[PDB]
């Protein structure tokens, strides 16, 4: 199963534009 | 969505239109959650104040779309839907609290490029992530502003609010089956759902396994991007035996 | 303001 997984970005370790800003929230 | 910006290609291939098939226009957002089941805010299907009651032939599911008015030939798949569910304890009459639904398509959707499911969580991930100041990230083809419509898909990343900030913005009751985000007057950066938005998913990436999860569903607003109000989001989570009942059920 | 789309869909 591969829910979640985008073709276009984490199937070919690509990041897209703001998910950074998604990860940097998640701090603790 | 207000003060959101243009998505990438391929950015959220789980996004879904609900479209009205007469007149022609946007109902709503949707998610696909598998090659054959769609999921929604009841809301987008059942509102008696508003005298929106469709059915099944009322309405088309419209996948892997970026331009609002298009025809994407070659890209987007048109689906028609052999049956809406929707929440038996859906309270439209005071709060929409337990505003979800699922559509199953007459058939399977072939997944590409463009089209893909998202992941729902389970209870570990909920608690992971669903806490306060923990962005999501919300998609639509709804309105620019609050009182025009965009020429592609718009997506915003807004941070989850903690709960006495959202019972202390509106005078309708709250309830553990929703959660509020956006960002406070304090905070300088802006950005909400609005007309139109409604059904799409809050999404977030889990830092654990790099997948995207469905945490929400774009349910009910006052106004748009106001400061000092929120958007309210269905806790799939606390639905979700809901949603395993019915497609247990019913799926193939 | 929406394109038509296939007639096999409606
Ligand atoms: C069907 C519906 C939809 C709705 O908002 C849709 C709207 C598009 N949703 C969002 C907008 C901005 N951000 C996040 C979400 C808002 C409402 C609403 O106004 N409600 C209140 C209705 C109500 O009681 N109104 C008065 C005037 C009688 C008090 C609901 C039931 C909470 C109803
Ligand atoms: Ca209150
Ligand atoms: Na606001």
């Amino acid at each position: 199963a591969d829910c979640g997984l985008r073709p276009l970005f984490e199937k070919k370790s690509l990041e897209d534009k703001t998910e950074r800003e998604l990860l940097e929230s998640y701090i603790d | 969505i207000v003060e959101g910006s243009d998505a990438e290609i391929g950015m959220s291939p789980w996004q879904v239109m609900l479209f009205r098939k007469s007149p022609q226009e946007l109902l709503c957002g949707a998610s696909l959650i598998s090659d054959r089941w769609v999921l929604t805010a009841a809301h987008c299907l059942l509102y008696p104040p508003w005298d929106k009651n469709f059915t099944e032939n009322d309405l088309l599911v419209r996948i892997g779309k970026h331009s609002r008015t298009r025809y994407e030939r070659n890209i987007e798949k048109i689906s028609m839907l052999e049956k809406i569910y929707i929440h038996p304890r859906y309270n439209w009459r005071e709060n929409l609290d337990r505003d979800i639904a699922l559509m199953k398509l007459k058939k399977p959707v072939a997944f590409s490029d463009y089209i893909h499911p998202v992941c729902l969580p389970d209870r570990e991930t909920a608690a992971s992530l669903l806490q306060a100041g923990y962005k999501g990230r919300v998609t639509g083809w709804g309105n620019l502003k609050e009182t025009g419509q965009p020429s592609v898909l718009q997506v915003v990343n807004l941070p989850i609010v903690e709960r006495p900030v959202c019972k202390d913005s509106t005078r309708i009751r709250i309830t553990d089956n929703m959660f509020c985000a956006g960002y406070k007057p304090d905070e300088g950066k802006r950005g909400d759902a609005c007309e139109g938005d409604s059904g799409g998913p809050f999404v977030m990436k889990s830092p654990f396994n790099n997948r995207w999860y469905q945490m929400g569903i774009v349910s009910w607003g006052e106004g748009c991007d106001r400061d000092g109000k929120y958007g309210f989001y269905t806790h799939v989570f606390r639905l979700k035996k809901w949603i395993q009942k019915v497609i247990d059920q019913f799926g193939e | 303001d929406f394109e038509e789309i296939p007639e096999e869909y409606l």
